[PDB]
């Protein structure tokens, strides 16, 4: 199963992709 | 001069005429007579100097076209009125009508070629320069 | 009205056409103000990285 | 999973349709924005533009040729069904495509394997 | 002052102009150079004002064209009586009006199309059968006393003589004796003659036909005499008139009772019954005769109101100038000059009235059926309601068109100074913005209820719906009006009226599901002619849909009239004309800003309006009114039959219209999908022409979208490559092929959209009701 | 999916054609005695299925046409092909003949009948004139006399 | 080129490009850029049947 | 503001000047045609882009050309 720890891990990985997307989108503008 | 006799309408000036620009058209009339407002409806011009405030230059030039075609009134003048109160004459610019050729005007917009000799858009790529130069 | 920053023609439009056309021309990088050929290819290469990342997300 | 097979076929054919239209769109954008007639003087690209009335008029012909007769055959068969004559339909056997299947080893009775199967 | 001024032979009758089409207008007289000339010829041919500036010559062309149109109608009517006489089962239908389907078009046997001749029309004299007709002509001919086909043939010949008279007078009053302009401007004399002579004496002479033909023929058929044996002149013999009507035609003599003012003898054949006769489902003929006698008296009276040549009477111009007030400036001054110098102003009014009257005809004919046994002919009832709804909608749009043409062509600022017309133009922004608001209000609060209901039902929340089984929206004002009219015959405000339409008697019921046989009017074939019509939540919702569609159609047409001459966008729009495509891509773009383009857009909204009305009529009548009664249980079995609404799940029984029409999915599933089973299964039988027309009309509708969605610059460039191939092979024509003009491409699109959409519903309706 | 190894055979062997053929003849005999005048009477229906007997039928029992050029089915498409191209070529050649002899655009909106009948009669034998104009290049205008657009 | 002669058009943006018109007027003056007036059998998309050309845009075919 | 350009094919017929509802155009003297005059576009900040001038121009392909450019309050034709 996807335990609650693994949901939390996935949001941390998603947060890092979010700041990476934030870096790219401001460098693009 | 005075305003033409008109009971008012909903097709006239808006807040643009208070804040940006409105237009003034001045003409002389020899006979009191009825004309169609460009705003919509009928008004009567006085026997004298007529002044009328309109929203656009095209509405002023449409009335001037009506004053020429229907009433043979020629001497219409159009002013651009700024919200501080400044009037700037915009029509006619040099006193001579636009259709008659006049020595003293500068040629504006002249391209010294026929239209099919304009350059290609690939020639003017990555510049603000246009092919009608 | 500074949006859209890539087009001063659109940015000085006082109507709602400024908003629609800024959206519609935003990815037409060749027609933007001040675009050069080199800066176009550099912007595309990075934009393509962003599209790839969306596919993986 | 029949719903998945239907969804996947339909998804990818509609995607293919948009990609085909966009290919011609950027081909049109190329001609207005990037096409230089001097650097492409008399090559195969400039020669397409040179006989473009022949291309468009023959494409116009094929589409009218297909459209008149295909619609005409469907309408003929619809009128036949309405009048109770379904044996008077125009039912054309697709023998050229059945020929293709037979070359790949489909066994269809009246259609020959040309090279031997 | 009322004289007759006529110029004698102003136009020679010669065929020299037939060698030159397009002679009448100065652009067209130079001959064709492009294919635009060909379309310009047809579009300008009846626009008589573009042909000359002479108002008298325009009035002469209109008067003569009116005779030609009347001749066309009389030829059409002559054909209807001819096909009834020689190509019909009228003889067998007269013996059995409830057992046999009327047919007056039979089909030659080539290509297998004689499948369209059906049994259930096959009878003696009509061996091969034919197409079932839905025009109701047999019910009308039987009502006015036609018994044999030999009488229809004489009527066919009489209509051809009236047509040849009308066509000759059009030649006469154009080429021989053409009236002057001041003859046409005698509107007071024209109103006097049309009220008293045309409408007044027309109704009085028709009363005489009703009294001496229609009443005694019906007296003989009610006696049991077969229609081949019916004496049609029986109302001209005073003795035979005595046996059917003992009081009115009696020893107390007929015309003796008239001149002594002993009119109470005439209550045998002139009544005030009101309701429907229970055997025929139709109005009493004695009521119809007294109606036409009473409105003949009022119309002949009304035709003496206006002053002509004998001092007495009203002057319309002095009447209009007197009806003014402070709130309205100079009031109706100048409108006499408008209405006597503008043919378009008169046409705008007269189309507005003729379209609105035709719609009143549609409502009044289903509810107060004048023709015996027609109320059980459901395909006839559907067709007649739908036909006159479409005719009325088209004429109202034409009223908007010619009001706009008046504003462009015939409006004058000098005539209209601070009058009613000038003051409407001076607040056109106030009128249109309020109309914009009320259409948005109506559209949100009517269609949004359907969307609310669709969503609530899909979400599994039927108690949150707007419905009779849920949150009700009762139309309490219409139910109040029904209560008033139910109580009114015999009651205080109409004490000697014996009945009214049965649609009112809904007091006394809360749904059409709980309807017993004593409340309905069923004929001897046990089919319901008419019933009380229950109005519930679904009727509240659809009536505000009607109000939405009418107000938007008004918004489009009135915006076209009020802004025909000018706008803030285009200040000199009147100089561009009534019909121009645009004023170019500038000012943001001005496509379809002309008054003509508002007529173009208004036609789609008229289409949307009438389509909802006839769909409402079809489903509501099938679910709530029409059907069969059982002689056991007193049970009313409607055509559709009573959905069960789950809701709890304690099921709730409603009629299918009340249970299902409250959301769009119900209209799609229970109306469009369910009732199309007749037309899509019609192949191989006699309704197969409707299945072909159903498919073909879908095609034409779709074909219209090529014109509506595209622009001519594409098509002209496509024609360039095709003209190249014709140029290359010496097959280019001298009349250069052009794409259709921008305006014509819109007109072609809307014509094929209307043709395809209307003919789809026509095929749908007629296959539905002729199959069940 | 079910492979059809034999999609087509002679109609007289297909039992769904024998269903239809007797069902159409029985409807034609029903309307001969105590009937109505129909498009296909009893002798008309006999000849109809006399033609369809040596045709190819599918399993539904309806005739199917073969348009591959095969000559036992030359009546299916190949013989109607020559009849079309002769009649359509006649109407095309006649309009081309009438266009060359046109006085102007007035001949295009008012048909000159003895000119039109003569061109429609001369068009009837069009390959007597067309192919000697088709190899000569007389069928076509040279390229510098036909307008084109910019490139 | 003179009045009356049949001429072909080399102006590529012209409606009548590669078509044969008739010279109606030749301006006898200097300083005028397009002096030759040509009349045609076909109207253009505006219904106009004449235009002015230079001699450098014409091909005499007669 | 739209760009209104005048090309050297102008015959000085003044029809574009009469057609213009905004008085964008005028005739100046010239030597390139027999009329001795050519259209000019000094007041294109009033041009709405209606292309009535292009409609009036008789020369094959036209001697006056409107290029729709940046939109202003004037060029959008707004009374508000
Ligand atoms: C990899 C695929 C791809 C890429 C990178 C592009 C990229 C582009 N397209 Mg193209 N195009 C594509 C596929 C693609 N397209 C497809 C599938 C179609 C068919 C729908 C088109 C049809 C098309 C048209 C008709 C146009 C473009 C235009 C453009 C440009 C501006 C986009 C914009 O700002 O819209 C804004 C986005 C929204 C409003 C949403 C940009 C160069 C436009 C352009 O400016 O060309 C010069 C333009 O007019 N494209
Ligand atoms: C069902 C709707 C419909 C139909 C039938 C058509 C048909 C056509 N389109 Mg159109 N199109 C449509 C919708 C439709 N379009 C829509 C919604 C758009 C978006 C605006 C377009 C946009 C479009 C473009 C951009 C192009 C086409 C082209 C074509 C032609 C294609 C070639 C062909 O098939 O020839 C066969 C012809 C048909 C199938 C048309 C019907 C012919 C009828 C059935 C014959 C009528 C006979 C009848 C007896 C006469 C009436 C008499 C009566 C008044 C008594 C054909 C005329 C192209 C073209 O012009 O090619 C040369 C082209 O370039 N269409
Ligand atoms: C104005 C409306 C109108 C319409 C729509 C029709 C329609 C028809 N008529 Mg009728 N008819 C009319 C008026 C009309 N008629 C009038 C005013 C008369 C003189 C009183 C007739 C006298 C008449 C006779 C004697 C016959 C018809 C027949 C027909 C049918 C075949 C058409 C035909 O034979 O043309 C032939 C084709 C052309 C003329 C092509 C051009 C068709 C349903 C025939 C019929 O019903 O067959 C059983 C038939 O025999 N008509
Ligand atoms: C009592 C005498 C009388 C009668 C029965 C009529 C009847 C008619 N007139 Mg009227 N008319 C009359 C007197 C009369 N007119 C007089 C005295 C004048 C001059 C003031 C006119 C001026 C007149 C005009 C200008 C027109 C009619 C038209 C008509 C027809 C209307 C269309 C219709 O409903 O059918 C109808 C036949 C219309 C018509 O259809 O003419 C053919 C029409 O255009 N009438
Ligand atoms: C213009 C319409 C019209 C015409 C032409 C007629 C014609 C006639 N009426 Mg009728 N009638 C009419 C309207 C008309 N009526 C109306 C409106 C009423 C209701 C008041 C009547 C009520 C009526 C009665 C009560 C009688 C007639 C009678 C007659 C006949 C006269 C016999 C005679 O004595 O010589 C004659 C056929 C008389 C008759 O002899 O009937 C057979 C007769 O007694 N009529
Ligand atoms: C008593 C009724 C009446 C009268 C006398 C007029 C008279 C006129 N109208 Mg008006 N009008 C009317 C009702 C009327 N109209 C209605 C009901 C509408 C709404 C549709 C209009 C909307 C309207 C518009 C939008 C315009 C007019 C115009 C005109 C003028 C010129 C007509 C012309 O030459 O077109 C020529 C007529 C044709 C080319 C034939 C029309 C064919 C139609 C469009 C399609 C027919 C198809 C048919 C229904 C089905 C056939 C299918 C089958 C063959 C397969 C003339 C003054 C024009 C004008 O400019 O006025 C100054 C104009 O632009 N009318
Ligand atoms: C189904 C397609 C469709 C829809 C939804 C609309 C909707 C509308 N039309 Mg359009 N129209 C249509 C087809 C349609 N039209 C077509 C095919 C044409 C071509 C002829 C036109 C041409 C046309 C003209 C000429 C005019 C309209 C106008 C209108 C508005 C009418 C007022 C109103 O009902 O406000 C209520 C709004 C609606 C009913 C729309 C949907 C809202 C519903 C209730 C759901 C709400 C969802 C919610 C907000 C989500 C959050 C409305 C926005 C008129 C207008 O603008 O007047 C104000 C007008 O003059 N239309
Ligand atoms: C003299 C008659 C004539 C001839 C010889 C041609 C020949 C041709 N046409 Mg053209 N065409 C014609 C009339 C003619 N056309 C007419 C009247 C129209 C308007 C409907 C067109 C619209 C048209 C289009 C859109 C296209 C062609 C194309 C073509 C070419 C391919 C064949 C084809 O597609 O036909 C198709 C024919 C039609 C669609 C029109 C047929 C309508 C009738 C039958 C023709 C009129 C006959 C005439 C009245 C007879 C008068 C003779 C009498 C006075 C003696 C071929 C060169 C195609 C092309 O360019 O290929 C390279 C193409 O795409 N034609
Ligand atoms: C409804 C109101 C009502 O019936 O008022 C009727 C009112 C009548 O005013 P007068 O007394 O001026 O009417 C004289 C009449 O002969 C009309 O000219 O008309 C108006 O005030 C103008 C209409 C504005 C109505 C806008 C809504
Ligand atoms: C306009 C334009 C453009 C575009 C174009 C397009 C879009 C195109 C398309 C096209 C296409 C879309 C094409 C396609 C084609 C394909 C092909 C060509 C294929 C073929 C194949 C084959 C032939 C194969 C064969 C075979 C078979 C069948 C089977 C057996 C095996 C084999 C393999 C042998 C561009 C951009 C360039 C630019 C310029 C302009
Ligand atoms: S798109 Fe058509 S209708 Fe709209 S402005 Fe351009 S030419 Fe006029
Ligand atoms: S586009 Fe319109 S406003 Fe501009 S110059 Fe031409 S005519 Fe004048
Ligand atoms: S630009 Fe055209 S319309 Fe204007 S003066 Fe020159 S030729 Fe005449």
């Amino acid at each position: 199963v996807v335990s609650g720890a693994q949901v939390a891990i996935a949001f941390v990985v998603a947060l890092i992709a979010g700041i990476a997307a934030l870096l790219l989108s401001t460098a693009l503008g | 001069g005075s305003t033409p006799l008109f009971g008012g309408s909903t097709g006239g000036l808006l807040r643009k005429a208070q804040i940006e620009e409105k237009y003034l058209i001045v003409w002389n009339s020899k006979e009191e007579q009825v004309f169609e407002m460009p705003t919509g409806g009928a008004a009567t011009m006085v026997a004298g100097t007529n002044v009328l405030y309109l929203a656009r230059k095209e509405q002023c030039h449409a009335l001037h076209r009506q004053l020429v075609s229907t009433f043979k009134i020629r001497d219409s003048k159009i002013y651009r009125v700024y919200p501080n109160g400044e009037q700037v004459l915009i029509f006619p610019m040099d006193g001579v009508p636009s259709e008659k050729s006049n020595p003293g005007r500068e040629v504006v917009g002249y391209v010294p070629r026929k239209i099919g000799d304009n350059p290609n858009p690939v020639d003017v790529k990555f510049t603000g320069k246009e092919t009608f130069d | 009205t500074r949006f859209p920053k890539f087009s001063q023609d659109l940015a000085q439009d006082p109507t709602t056409r400024r908003i629609w056309y800024g959206i519609a021309t935003a990815h037409d990088f060749e027609s933007h103000d001040g675009m050069t050929e080199e800066s176009l290819y550099q912007k595309l290469f990075a934009t393509h990285f962003g599209h790839l990342a969306i596919i993986f997300l | 999973d029949h719903t998945t097979m239907a969804a996947l076929y339909t998804h990818h054919q509609y995607i293919a349709g948009f990609l085909m239209v966009g290919a011609f769109a950027h081909g049109a954008i190329f001609f207005v924005r990037d096409y230089d007639p001097k650097a492409n003087e008399n090559n195969v690209l400039a020669r397409m533009l040179e006989h473009k009335e022949a291309l468009i008029s023959h494409l116009s012909w094929v589409s009218l040729f297909l459209g008149f007769h295909t619609l005409g055959l469907y309408v003929h068969n619809d009128v036949m069904l309405a009048f109770g004559r379904p044996e008077d339909q125009l039912l054309i056997e697709p023998v050229f495509a059945q020929f293709v299947q037979v070359q790949s080893g489909k066994i269809i009775e009246g259609i020959p394997a040309l090279f031997g199967g | 002052p009322v004289r007759v001024l006529v110029d004698n032979d102003p136009v020679p009758t010669s065929t020299e102009k037939w060698g030159k089409p397009g002679w009448f207008e100065r652009n067209l007289a130079r001959g064709p150079k492009t294919t635009t000339w060909i379309w310009d010829l047809h579009a300008l041919a009846h626009d008589f004002e573009t042909h000359t500036s002479d108002k008298e010559e325009i009035s002469r062309k209109i008067f003569s064209a009116h005779f030609g149109h009347l001749a066309v109608v009389c030829v059409w009517l002559s054909g209807m009586f001819w096909h009834g006489a020689y190509f019909s089962n009228f003889t067998a239908w007269m013996e059995n009006p409830l057992g046999l389907k009327p047919s007056a078009q039979t089909v030659w046997p080539v290509f297998g199309q004689e499948i369209l001749n059906d049994p259930s029309t096959v009878a003696k004299g009509f061996e091969q059968g034919g197409i079932v007709i839905t025009s109701g002509l047999f019910h009308l001919w039987r009502a006015v006393g036609f018994t044999t086909t030999g009488q229809l043939a004489a009527m066919s010949i009489a209509m051809l003589i009236i047509a040849a008279l009308f066509l000759f007078a059009g030649w006469f009053h154009y080429h021989k004796r053409a009236p002057k302009l001041e003859w046409f401007q005698n509107v007071e004399s024209m109103l006097n003659h049309h009220l008293a002579g045309l409408f007044g004496l027309g109704s009085l002479f028709w009363t005489g036909h009703l009294i001496h033909v229609a009443l005694p023929v019906k007296a003989q058929l009610d006696a049991g005499i077969a229609p081949a044996q019916v004496n049609p002149f029986a109302g001209l013999d005073y003795g035979l008139m005595g046996q059917y009507f003992p009081k009115g035609f009696g020893p107390n003599g007929g015309l003796g009772a008239f001149f002594t003012l002993n009119w109470g003898q005439f209550t045998d054949f002139l009544t005030f019954k009101g309701g429907l006769e229970p055997a025929t489902g139709a109005l009493y003929l004695t009521d119809i005769a007294h109606h036409h006698l009473a409105i003949a008296t009022l119309f002949i009276i009304a035709g003496h109101m206006y002053r002509t040549n004998w001092g007495i009477g009203h002057s319309i111009k002095e009447m209009l100038e007197a009806h003014k007030g402070p709130l309205t400036g100079e009031g109706h001054r100048g409108l006499y000059e408008v209405l006597t110098t503008s043919w378009h102003a008169q046409l705008a009014i007269n189309l507005a009235m003729a379209g609105s009257i035709t719609i009143i005809v549609a409502h009044h004919m289903y509810a107060m059926n004048p023709y015996p046994y027609m109320g059980t002919d459901y395909a006839t009832q559907i067709s007649l309601f739908t036909h006159h709804m479409w005719i009325g909608g088209f004429l109202i749009v034409g009223a908007g068109a010619h009001a706009a043409i008046f504003m462009v062509r015939d409006y004058d600022p000098v005539t209209n100074q601070n009058n009613l017309l000038d003051r409407v133009l001076r607040h056109r922004d106030a009128i249109i913005s309020h109309l914009n608001w009320v259409t948005l209000f109506l559209g949100f609060h009517s269609f949004g209820l359907y969307v609310h209901n669709d969503t609530m039902q899909a979400l599994g929340r039927p108690r949150d719906m707007f419905a009779d089984f849920a949150i009700p929206l009762q139309p309490v004002f219409a139910q109040w009006i029904q209560n008033i009219h139910a109580a009114a015959p015999g009651g205080a405000t109409a004490p000697w009226v014996g009945g009214t339409s049965p649609t009112w008697y809904t007091g006394a019921l809360s749904s059409a599901a709980t309807l017993q046989a004593n409340q309905v009017l069923a004929l001897a074939n046990d089919k319901i002619s008419i019933s009380p019509i229950h109005l519930g939540t679904a009727d509240f919702m659809v009536h505000h849909i009607f109000a939405l569609c009418i107000h938007v159609t008004v918004l489009i047409l009135l915006k076209g009239v009020l802004f025909a001459r000018s706008s803030r966008l285009i200040p000199d729009k009147a100089n561009l004309g009534f019909r121009f495509p645009c004023d170019g891509p500038g000012r943001g773009g001005t496509c379809q800003s002309s008054a003509w383009d508002h007529v173009f857009l208004g036609l789609f909204w008229m289409y949307n309006t009438i389509s909802v009305v006839i769909f409402h009529f079809s489903w509501k009548m099938q679910s709530d009114v029409w059907g069969t009664v059982d002689r056991s249980t007193g049970a009313v079995n409607h055509i559709i039959g009573n959905t069960d609404v789950l809701l709890g799940g304690q099921t709730v029984a409603l009629s299918q219209y009340a249970a299902s029409s409250i959301n769009i999915n119900g209209w799609l599933r229970d109306f469009l999908w369910a009732q199309s089973s007749a037309v899509i299964n019609s192949y191989g039988g006699p309704l197969s022409a409707y299945g072909l027309m159903f498919l073909g009309a879908h095609f034409i509708w779709a074909f219209s979208l090529m014109f509506l969605f595209s622009g001519r610059g594409y098509w002209q460039e496509l024609i360039e490559s095709i003209v190249w191939a014709h140029n290359k092979l010496k097959v280019a024509p001298a009349i250069q092929p052009r794409a259709l003009s921008i305006t014509q491409g819109r007109a072609v699109g809307v014509a094929h959209y209307l043709l395809g959409g209307i003919a789809t519903t026509w095929a749908f309706f007629l296959a539905r009701f002729l199959a069940l | 999916q079910t492979q059809v190894k034999d999609p087509l055979k002679l109609c007289k062997d297909v039992p769904a054609y024998q269903e239809l053929k007797t069902q159409r003849l029985e409807a034609a005999q029903k309307a001969q005695a105590d009937g109505k005048p129909v498009t296909f009477n009893e002798a008309g229906t006999k000849q109809k299925f006399e033609r369809y007997d040596t045709a190819y039928c599918g399993q539904d029992g309806y005739p199917h046409l073969i348009t591959s050029g095969q000559l036992d089915r030359a009546g299916d498409f190949l013989i109607p092909s020559v009849l079309f191209l002769w009649i359509a070529g006649a109407l095309g050649w006649a309009g081309r003949l009438y266009l060359a002899e046109s006085k102007g655009p007035e001949d295009e909106i008012i048909i000159d009948l003895p000119k039109a009948i003569k061109c429609l009669l001369l068009g009837l034998i069009w390959p007597v004139q067309a192919i000697p104009e088709l190899i000569s290049g007389k069928i076509r205008v040279p390229e510098d006399r036909v307008t084109i657009s910019p490139r | 080129i003179e009045r009356g002669a049949k001429v072909r058009i080399l102006r590529k943006e012209s409606y009548w490009y590669r078509e044969v018109g008739t010279v109606a007027s030749v301006d006898k003056s200097e300083k005028t850029i397009y002096p030759v007036t040509v009349r045609f059998e076909k109207v253009n998309y505006s219904g106009i049947n004449t235009n002015n050309f230079g001699v450098s845009e014409l091909e005499e075919v007669e | 503001s739209h760009s209104v350009k005048i090309y050297d094919t102008c015959i000085g017929c003044t029809q574009c000047v009469r057609a213009c509802p905004l008085d964008v155009l005028e005739m100046v003297p010239w030597d390139g045609n027999k009329a001795g005059t050519i259209a000019s576009s000094p007041r294109t900040e009033d041009c709405v882009g209606c292309k009535r001038c292009e409609t009036a121009c008789p020369t094959d392909f036209l001697s006056i050309r409107v290029y729709l450019g940046a939109e202003t309050t004037r060029s959008m034709g707004l009374a508000y």
